[PDB]
């Protein structure tokens, strides 16, 4: 149209970062909750036919061993952000020999969003904002740490956030049940009580994704064993 | 038209026409037989704007050299009636002072002020088609 | 507005005043000139040299960008109440 | 006068085969409210120009629409005053390019020919306006002798015994007709005395030796050069005598 | 302003217009009666209405700077239960490009406020908030911003 | 309209509505007051929370050991900026061996915001700076608008309610140049406390300060750091 | 209408809207005026404080573009800061190229391209600041020229820019600048500032003056506090 | 160079260039895939089959590597550059690795190429879908299907084209386990499927096959006409 | 500059920006072509609107080659754009080949160029349509390079103001057994059917190509030939 | 900028490219042309309307261009862009189908990225085993046994499907039906071997021959079919 891909509102809003923000909103729950123990990571796969595969749809990412990421609204924008933290990472590894920490990482990606213009931009440069928000999560110095990333490159730690499209019903419903001390078994728990509210579907072990980055331990993906274990209880 | 130029010849009768838009007029009604002569009333030039001045600011009371000439050169573009309110605004200026005269002074600011009003008007060039 | 004044307390609905109330504009040609005038007369009573009485008038566009910046200012739309897509 | 699409915002043609914005460029010539004359007689071209100066603020020096191309070239601007600077400015820098890539002084129709390919890039690209205003080279040719190349905004170009720009330049183009058609290789006296009456008949402004520039080359001399006031009086004295 | 036109016009208002011509100057110089004329765009107007002997003096009417918009806040607020604590300096700092009406509604609205929260005289989180329904900004949720 | 889709189209009016409307960015932004002395020039920052159980954005970002900013409006934009300065003061340390001037950074970022808001499909820096530092000249309040226009300031307060702190700013700033480094501060803590709604109050949760000194190095401090700051100060009436 | 969205359209009259839109930015801000004495010239800005917040010193509007030409700017102040930046690098390129400080007539011809460059494209839009440069050398002598956002340089005796610039002019005629010096201009400069300010309207300025002559030996420099003080004094006396 | 934003984000969120592209697709020809236990299926519809029309270059399916061969549905031309441009990456795998590519990988390339045209200034999104097809190093039979938004998914069957939706309503009942216990049992799923949407019957249906440890085997019209004979017959007898 | 084509394919699938370019072929001066057996004729109508032009100072025929020239009808700027690129393109068939580049090569590289301008990002078709000349092989040569890009190669043509007519009158005037001077007095006629006023020898320009190369007429030769016509 | 942009490489909302089906249009305007294939050889017959009587006749074809040695195309549509796709088509030349393709990847990328108006031609391809081609502006091409582009390319095409003999037919058989499926294409009942243009493709002495039928050659062609569709009338 007449408007550009940069162009502010009369109520100072960049017209295509509120765009992509109402993006999110179609894509699927994830729900990322921080405990000292540890940060858990749900995320529905919203099975659209039972042809298809769920181990296909990955909607958690193992950014580093020490660090994981949920993505929701496009998945296939978020691919690009994805590799650019799994390459920023294993680049601060090379220079300094150390874990870059989850803030940074995140910090990494914000940085690639906004980064869209029509004119005046290299050819590679991206013409829309990624219409993804992610939930990082993982562990570094400061201990366990989850962070929520917006198409408008507005990253910030949260003790619990949910992002998606029932991210208004279930951060309400997280608010309920968070409290700063607790276990990690209680965070995937809630978590899992949470998704099972707002899914169109019937929560079992095939249709979510959980996560957990504990301190010591690396980025896990939780199998369907593991995940028959937790859904036995609710 | 029929009147002007038709059937039955005018005689002894003389029309004169007056617009400032000519070119919004019929081809018909412009035509020489109808309209002979397209007399151009156009913006004064620096003498005539010179000669305009006088005619308005004559009965004015004033006191002191006044510079016409000052006056017609920040007057380009202006009409006659443009040059009357130079010499209304002038004595506007000195109504407003409180005096019973006008200096150049007061001309210098009526020209100026009338020419910031001549911003606001649009395509004047119209000519006959 | 004459038959609203003739009444104590009054109300107007102008549904899709879009059709009359854009905003003014000179393309040359006498574009749209009928229609601004009947604008500018629904103008002049809402808020003119007389008192437009006890009338309180509504109005409802799904193109509000369109209107006139005169219609759009508060003593003739005094409220810009917006019916934005529900949460 | 039918128009579809951008046709009179950007320069592509008409439904009827019309560049408006380039015809929007030459109605730009006349904002300046200012007429250029140029004569060339026998031995001489001579370019006349009105100069106003509104107020005794402005510094009457610098308000000049004839500029020195080269030493051997001068051009009168007509239109945009911004717009004539960059075209003085662009010409300047071709006649020395070709001074240092040819050797020799460029002649003035290879002056305008160059300048009018310019202009003409910006009536067929549509990211940029065309530049508003009207240049007048006059020089002395080694061999052709006097010469005088208008040089419009549409990258038309011209020779002309006796041409004009501005607002008044068909009422101008009227009376150097008639002095033309009388067939008379006028001196340089007459050139100067032709170009300053066309100026004061088509205007009616009876000239003072401050309201008008006059630069000539002559054979004799083929240089241009500025008439100073007391050169300039001269001839108005001459006209007024006669 | 009045145009060339092959296939339509409004002739009609057009001839409206130059009787009037005639009237603010013409034939008979009318020097009797004073004429005023308010608009909104003046770049409309035909020049021969603008003209220097059919409305002389054109007022342009600026919008109210923060000075007067102060002084307009105050004079419509002269009828009204305003509490002795309301800075109309914050305010008309808080009114850039505010012209007098949305001055006036920001007392009109703020009444609302007044009569909405019950309370009986104006305080000036009253005009404050009175200013964000004048200021008509649509509904955002820019609270990532900073 | 036509006029406000792009920064290179001017109004009628002669403005700009799309760097007009990227300085709405700022006013939608929370509230940080930016105030110096004699001696010292701090920044006091409102953080803003999305959610309850997500944490305060930060507002003060550390540029150069002397040069410290406050940002108000898109974070993303902020960053750019904020890098930018941070590379520049990095810059002439690298060059010259000696802090950048308050004065010359500015200037240097008023003329790397002014060229989006001239050129085709570039869009204004949708954020607003309040920079505070110390030089050889003293110390420094600039605050920087999406205008690319910076102010040279004694006091300012920019984001949303701002102009609320602006009023206590301008009543108080008499009192500005000879109060110490604790007076200073609780000056913009009370000067920020106007932002607030009659209901909330300034905690530490949602408290940034910012101080750079003569003899102190730019140090932020943060919701374990402002109580010494924060007690000090009365309940508003 | 469409004829006025871009600089590289043309209105059927042959005008170009949007630079006729940036030169209402100028007439928008404050009167900035220079008069160019015997021996000189003499820069006045009507400096505004929008607020008592900013300090003595804010939003100078009076540049120094090289060692011996200044700048005194209206309109849009980030355009005029960018058109300062681009006149200190014309400075600095003549004299890095021809080794001698730059003649104001060539740097008001150089700048004004430059911003004659920006009225051409759609690309980019005419700058919003109009700018009076002022110069003095034993040799060329006081020089003022005035660069608008079209891109019209002329040289002056007395120019305004701004809103008050048309009532500030016929302040300036009164004034026999050819004869009097800088020390007896400073004084009027500061009286036709404060003719023209409008109390009323907006108020609250700060008299920002500079000069450059023979008495600062050909350099830019802000007038001495001591003798703005003195002109300031002689301005408001002169309002009775 | 040409740098404008094609694909912009529309008020509610969507990438109408994305969704449009999705509008080219469901305008072509019906494929379908299905994944059996020792072998992988790819069904076409050959949509009208003119008798001048040399069958050989029009080809909706094709392979990308010697394991790996894809089915299309939407612009011809389009398709024609992705598996150019994945047939060029098969082989910098192959140089690289020393190893066949991996259908996911193949898959994700063309899907991360896909969303690059999504989102790269001048460059209008893919309108095609691909059936991607395959055998890893283990022999495990995979089928993935991409969108032009470029999202990838593992499909036991899936259907791309005008007919996607009935298809895969019909994939959705009859895909068992019994259903491709044996080859000739897979390939008559397809057609099954297939003939669900082609309407004059086998003459419209391009079948193709690849076994494990084997090339793509393109199937002869007699080899479908006779595979049209038996689901004719068996629909008899469970009558 | 603007990286997006400004002519396009209208619903109805013309190039609707060529169209008009072609129309402002139409409004321009009438130029006649005649390929008689031993050479080519190349005759315009170089009017001005006043006795002030000098004549001599701009030229409408224009020579490429030592054999090839040009003529034109339509936008007077855009044939001196057009006439430099043929030269700069005769220059550089010349300078890797070593022989004058043949008549037809020449017109497929202008049209080129021409074609270029339809496609390319925001520029605009030229204006104008260019008869070509030339000899090459013992054989006279003449084409049409319209403003779309496509080359014609005509016996007999008349493109600008009145060219329907112009081409009916050479389909009732021309025959191959033309010779050069023949073709001189039919292009002369051709012009006066269209010609308005009175044809001296300053208002109209002939050039013509044979053996000896392509010249452009003097004003003392074209003033012989308008003789024979009355 | 924006403004002035028509998007020509832009998807409408019913996933069709507005560009391309426009260009389309042009084609179905432009001259016939025919391309039948063989046993023996393949041959090109193209409609000419450069028919004026003051037309020079210089070049070997109007529309037909050869590629290589072993190639030979006709164009339909805007003949400017066929040059510029017939210049491109000789510096990429190898087999026939790797041509086509390669050009209609350079079609196809006008269609997906530039801002630029696609090619408006469609060509039809013959080369040497003996095949046919047929490219469109989207870049879709595919072979033919016996295919039409052009005025009445659909009324060709269905005299093609009916009359064809697959397989059985030599030079002359589709020579004959060439002048046939012309004669009711065209609107002249006559169809004079000055408005057609006939190119047949051969492999003579292990190498192919390209070569364009003289005039008198084509008359005999049309004087056989008219008497052998008079033959007909004789059965009525």
């Amino acid at each position: 149209y007449d408007r550009g891909v940069n162009t502010f509102s009369p109520e100072g809003r960049l017209f295509q970062v509120e765009y992509a923000i109402e993006a999110i909103k179609l894509g699927s729950t994830a729900i990322g909750i921080q405990t000292s123990e540890g940060v858990c990571l749900a995320v529905e796969k919203r099975i659209t036919s039972p042809l298809m595969e769920p181990s296909s749809i990955e909607k958690i990412v193992e950014i580093d061993a020490h660090i994981g990421c949920a993505m929701s609204g496009l998945i296939a924008d978020a691919k690009t952000l994805i590799d650019k933290a799994r390459v920023e990472t294993q680049n601060h590894w090379f220079t300094y020999n150390e874990t870059m920490t989850v803030e940074s990482v995140t910090q990494a990606v914000s940085n690639l969003a906004l980064q869209f213009g029509e004119e005046d931009a290299d050819p590679g440069a991206m013409s829309r904002p990624f219409g993804v928000a992610l939930l990082f999560g993982g562990v570094d110095e400061k201990g366990p740490q989850l962070f929520h990333m917006d198409p408008s490159g507005t990253f910030v730690q949260c003790d619990a956030r949910a992002i998606g499209s029932a991210s208004e019903g279930a951060q309400s419903s997280l608010q309920e049940v968070y409290h700063k001390s607790m276990t990690l078994k209680e965070a995937i728990k809630s978590s899992l009580i949470i998704l099972k509210q707002v899914m169109e579907e019937k929560l079992n072990a095939t249709n979510i994704e959980l996560a957990t980055v504990q301190p010591g331990q690396n980025f896990h993906m939780f199998t369907k064993e593991e995940l028959e274990e937790v859904i036995k209880d609710i | 038209l029929n009147q002007m130029d038709g059937f039955d010849t005018l005689h002894r009768v003389k029309m004169i026409m007056a617009t400032n838009r000519p070119d919004t007029l019929d081809p018909a009604l412009l035509r020489p037989g109808r309209l002979d002569r397209k007399i151009h009333i156009d913006l004064p030039n620096e003498q005539a704007r010179l000669d305009i001045l006088k005619i308005h600011a004559g009965p004015i009371t004033k006191h002191g050299e006044i510079d016409y000439e000052a006056i017609v050169k920040l007057s380009d573009g202006f009409n006659g009636a443009d040059l009357r309110n130079v010499c209304t605004e002038a004595g506007m200026f000195a109504i407003r002072a409180d005096h019973d005269f006008v200096v150049q002074e007061d001309f210098m600011k009526a020209v100026r002020k009338v020419a910031d009003s001549k911003k606001l008007e649009s395509k004047l060039d119209y000519k006959p088609v | 507005f004459e038959m609203a004044r003739t009444k104590k307390a009054c109300l107007i609905f102008f549904d899709e005043i879009d059709a009359i109330g854009g905003a003014r504009f000179d393309d040359g040609a006498g574009g749209d000139n009928e229609v601004q005038r009947t604008m500018l007369e629904l103008i002049n009573q809402l808020d003119g040299f007389d008192p437009r009485g006890n009338i309180k008038v509504l109005m409802a566009t799904n193109r509000p960008d369109t209107l006139d910046p005169a219609l759009m200012r508060p003593g003739r739309l005094d409220r810009k109440i917006e019916f934005s897509l529900p949460d | 006068g039918s128009s579809a699409g951008f046709d009179r915002h950007i320069t592509i043609f008409s439904p009827e085969g019309r560049l408006y914005q380039v015809e929007y460029a030459f109605k730009a010539i006349n904002q300046g409210g200012l007429t250029s004359v140029a004569v060339r007689g026998k031995d001489c071209a001579v370019i006349v120009t009105q100069k106003k100066v509104p107020d005794k603020l402005l510094d009457s020096s610098t308000v000049t629409h004839l500029f020195k191309i080269t030493e051997n070239i001068g051009c009168v601007m007509t239109g945009m005053t911004a717009d004539s600077r960059s075209q003085v400015q662009r010409a300047r820098y071709e006649a020395a390019n070709w001074k240092y890539k040819y050797g020799y002084e460029i002649p003035v129709d290879m002056l305008c020919k160059r300048i009018a390919d310019i202009s003409q890039v910006y009536t067929q690209n549509a990211e940029m306006r065309p530049l508003g205003c009207c240049m007048i080279l006059i020089g002395i040719d080694e061999e052709q002798g006097p010469q005088v190349y208008k040089c419009d905004p549409a990258g038309y170009y011209c020779g002309f015994k006796a041409t004009a720009a501005g607002v008044k330049q068909t009422e101008s183009t009227s009376f150097l007709e008639k002095k033309v058609k009388k067939k008379f290789d006028w001196t340089f006296e007459q050139t100067v005395e032709t170009a300053i009456t066309c100026l004061s008949t088509v205007l009616s402004i009876d000239f003072k030796p401050s309201e008008i520039e006059v630069g000539v080359v002559t054979v004799e001399n083929p240089k241009f050069r500025i008439l100073t006031e007391a050169e300039i009086d001269a001839h108005l004295v001459a006209l007024a005598e006669r | 302003k009045r145009f060339d036109s092959e296939k339509a016009g409004d002739r009609e208002v057009q001839r409206t217009m130059l009787e009037l011509l005639n009237q603010l100057d013409g034939f008979q110089p009318n020097t009797q009666v004073k004429v005023i004329a308010a608009t909104n765009r003046v770049d409309i107007l035909d020049p021969a209405l603008l003209r220097s002997g059919r409305l002389d003096r054109k007022i342009e009417f600026p919008m109210p700077n923060e000075e007067a918009r102060a002084r307009i806040m105050q004079i419509h607020s002269r009828k009204m239960n305003v509490s002795p604590d309301v800075n109309y300096e914050e305010l008309a700092r808080c009114t850039d490009d505010f012209n007098g009406a949305q001055c006036k509604a920001v007392c009109v609205e703020a009444g609302m406020i007044a009569l909405r929260r019950g309370a009986t005289e104006l305080t000036h989180e009253d005009y404050m908030e009175g200013i964000l329904e004048v200021q008509a900004k649509k509904k955002a949720n820019l609270q990532y911003y900073a | 309209n036509q006029y406000d889709n792009d920064v290179t189209v001017w109004s009628p009016q002669g403005r700009i509505h799309q760097i007009e409307y990227a300085m709405e960015a700022v006013k939608q932004g929370s509230a940080t007051v930016g105030l110096k002395s004699k001696t010292h020039a701090v920044l006091v920052a409102l953080k803003r929370a999305q959610s309850e159980l997500a944490a305060h954005q930060k507002k003060i970002l550390h540029v150069d050991n002397h040069i410290g900013i406050s940002i108000a409006g898109l974070t993303a934009d902020a960053r750019l900026l904020c890098n930018f300065m941070r590379q520049e003061c990095l810059d002439s340390r690298f060059v010259f061996d000696r802090p950048l001037p308050v004065s010359r950074l500015v200037s240097l970022i008023g003329s790397k915001t002014q060229i989006p808001t001239q050129r085709y499909g570039r869009r204004p820096y949708g954020v607003g700076l309040l920079i505070a530092g110390y030089d050889d000249m003293g110390p420094h309040i600039f605050q920087t608008c999406p205008s690319a226009n910076y102010f040279d300031c004694r006091a300012m307060s920019i984001g949303a309610r701002s102009q609320s702190a602006r009023t206590y700013l301008e009543r108080h700033m008499s009192e500005f140049m000879e109060c110490n480094l604790n007076e200073l501060v609780k000056h913009g803590l009370r000067a920020l406390r106007e932002t607030l709604p009659a209901e909330q109050d300034l905690t530490t949760k949602n408290v940034s300060i910012g101080i750079v000194g003569k003899d102190l190095e730019f140090t932020i401090y943060d919701d374990d750091d402002v109580s010494p700051f924060l007690e000090g100060l009365e309940e508003r009436p | 209408t469409g004829y006025d969205l871009s600089a590289s359209t043309f209105s059927p009259d042959g005008r170009v809207f949007q630079v006729e839109y940036a030169m209402k930015a100028v007439e928008n801000s404050s009167t900035a005026i220079g008069i160019r004495c015997k021996d000189g010239v003499v820069f006045g800005v009507e400096k505004l404080v929008l607020s008592k917040l900013y300090e003595e010193g804010s939003n100078k509007r009076l540049f120094n573009v090289d060692r011996h030409v200044g700048m005194a700017v209206a309109g849009l102040l980030a355009d005029a800061r960018s058109l300062a930046d681009i006149a200190r690098e014309e400075a600095s390129n003549f004299r890095s190229n021809f080794g001698y400080n730059i003649p104001l007539k060539h740097l008001a011809d150089r700048v004004a391209m430059y911003v004659h460059a920006y009225t051409l494209y759609s690309a980019v839009r005419p700058f919003g600041c109009s700018f009076m440069l002022g110069s003095y050398s034993v040799n060329d002598g006081a020089q003022l020229y005035m660069i608008d956002p079209s891109g019209v340089s002329y040289g002056y005796w007395g120019c305004a820019i701004g809103k008050a610039r048309q009532a500030a002019k016929t302040e300036i005629e009164k004034l026999q600048m050819k004869e009097m010096t800088c020390r007896d201009i400073v004084k009027e400069v500061a009286k036709i500032i404060y003719i023209v300010h409008d109390e009323v309207k907006d108020k609250a300025f700060e008299l920002e003056l500079s000069w450059v002559g023979e008495l600062t030996n050909g350099r830019h420099e802000i007038v001495p506090k001591d003798i703005r003080e003195e002109a300031e004094k002689y301005a408001k006396e002169s309002l009775k | 160079s040409y740098d404008r934003a094609i694909t912009v984000f529309s008020p509610d969120g969507h990438l109408f260039q994305v969704e449009y592209a999705q509008e080219a697709v469901k305008k072509g020809s019906t494929a379908v895939g299905v994944r059996g236990r020792d072998i992988v299926v790819l069904g076409v519809e050959k949509k009208s089959v003119a008798k001048l029309q040399d069958e050989r270059t029009v080809r909706k399916i094709c392979a990308l590597d010697d394991n790996v061969c894809m089915a299309f549905a939407g612009l011809t031309a389009d398709a024609r550059i992705v598996i150019n441009r994945a047939r060029v990456e098969c082989q910098s795998h192959r140089l690289t690795v020393e190893d066949p590519v991996t259908v996911e990988y193949i898959t994700r390339y063309i899907a991360s190429l896909k969303q690059r045209y999504t989102q790269s200034n001048g460059r209008r999104p893919f309108g095609i879908s691909a059936l991607i097809v395959g055998f890893d190093f283990d022999g495990t039979p995979r089928l993935y299907q991409t969108d032009p938004s470029g999202t990838y998914h593992a499909w036991k069957a899936n259907a791309i084209g005008r007919g996607a939706k009935s298809v895969r309503e019909f994939l959705e009942k009859n895909y068992t386990d019994e259903a491709i216990e044996t080859d000739d049992l897979t390939i008559k799923l397809v057609i099954k499927a297939l003939l669900e949407v082609v309407q004059s019957g086998g003459k419209n249906i391009e079948l193709a096959v690849m076994r494990r440890d084997q090339s793509l085997k393109i199937l002869n019209p007699e080899e479908i006409e006779k595979y049209v004979a038996e689901i004719e017959k068996e629909k008899e007898e469970n009558e | 500059g603007y990286s997006f084509s400004l002519t396009t394919f209208s619903p109805s699938g013309k190039l609707v920006q060529i169209e008009y370019a072609l129309a402002a072929v139409a409004g321009g001066a009438p130029s006649v072509g005649i390929k008689a057996a031993n050479g080519v004729v190349l005759a315009t109508e170089k009017k001005q609107k006043s006795i002030l032009y000098d004549e001599r100072s701009v030229h409408k025929v224009e020579p490429i080659t030592k054999h090839i020239g040009l003529v034109y009808s339509g936008m007077g700027p855009d044939y001196r754009v057009l006439v430099h690129r043929a030269r700069k393109l005769a220059q550089q068939y010349y300078l890797v080949y070593q022989e004058p580049i043949p008549t037809a090569q020449l017109v497929q590289r202008v049209a080129s160029v021409m074609q270029e301008y339809t496609q390319s990002g925001g520029v605009r078709p030229f204006g104008v349509s260019l008869l070509i000349c030339g000899w090459n092989e013992g054989r006279p040569y003449l084409f049409q390079s319209d403003p779309s890009g496509a080359y014609f190669a005509w016996k007999a043509t008349a493109m600008g103001k009145n060219y329907v007519n112009g081409k009916t009158f050479l389909e009732k005037r021309y025959n191959e057994d033309l010779e050069l001077e023949d073709a001189i007095h039919t292009a002369i006629l051709t012009l006066k059917e269209s010609f308005e006023g009175q044809m001296t020898e300053d208002n109209i320009e002939v050039g013509i190509c044979n053996e000896a190369g392509f010249r452009r007429l003097t004003p003392t030769e074209v003033k012989d030939y308008l003789a024979a016509i009355a | 900028s924006r403004r002035y942009d028509s998007r020509t490489t832009i998807f409408s909302p019913e996933g069709r490219l507005y560009q391309v089906e426009y260009a389309m249009e042009a084609i179905g305007h432009a001259g016939t042309c025919l391309g039948i294939l063989a046993n023996d050889g393949v041959l090109l017959a193209a409609e000419r309307r450069n028919i004026h009587k003051l037309l020079d006749e210089v070049f070997f074809s109007e529309k037909i261009y050869k590629l290589n040695e072993d190639m030979a195309c006709s164009v339909a549509g805007i003949t400017s862009d066929a040059n510029v796709l017939t210049n491109e088509l000789r510096l990429i030349a190898i087999p026939c189908e790797q041509l086509v393709t390669a050009l209609c990847d350079i079609k196809q990328a006008y269609t997906q990225f530039g801002g630029k108006r696609p090619f408006g031609v469609s060509l039809l391809y013959i080369g040497w085993g003996f095949q046919l081609y047929q490219s469109d502006p989207s870049g879709n091409y595919g072979g033919w046994k016996a295919t039409c582009i052009g005025n009445n390319s659909a009324a060709a095409v269905s005299m093609l499907k009916q009359d064809y003999k697959e397989g059985e037919m030599t030079l002359k058989s589709a020579l004959a039906l060439a002048i046939k499926v012309l004669n009711k294409t065209m609107d002249v009942s006559k169809l004079s071997a000055e408005k057609v243009e006939i190119a047949t493709l051969t492999r003579e002495n292990g190498k192919t021959v390209i070569r364009v039928l003289k005039q008198k050659e084509v008359e005999q062609l049309i004087k056989k079919h008219e008497e052998e569709e008079a033959k007909a009338e004789r059965e009525k």
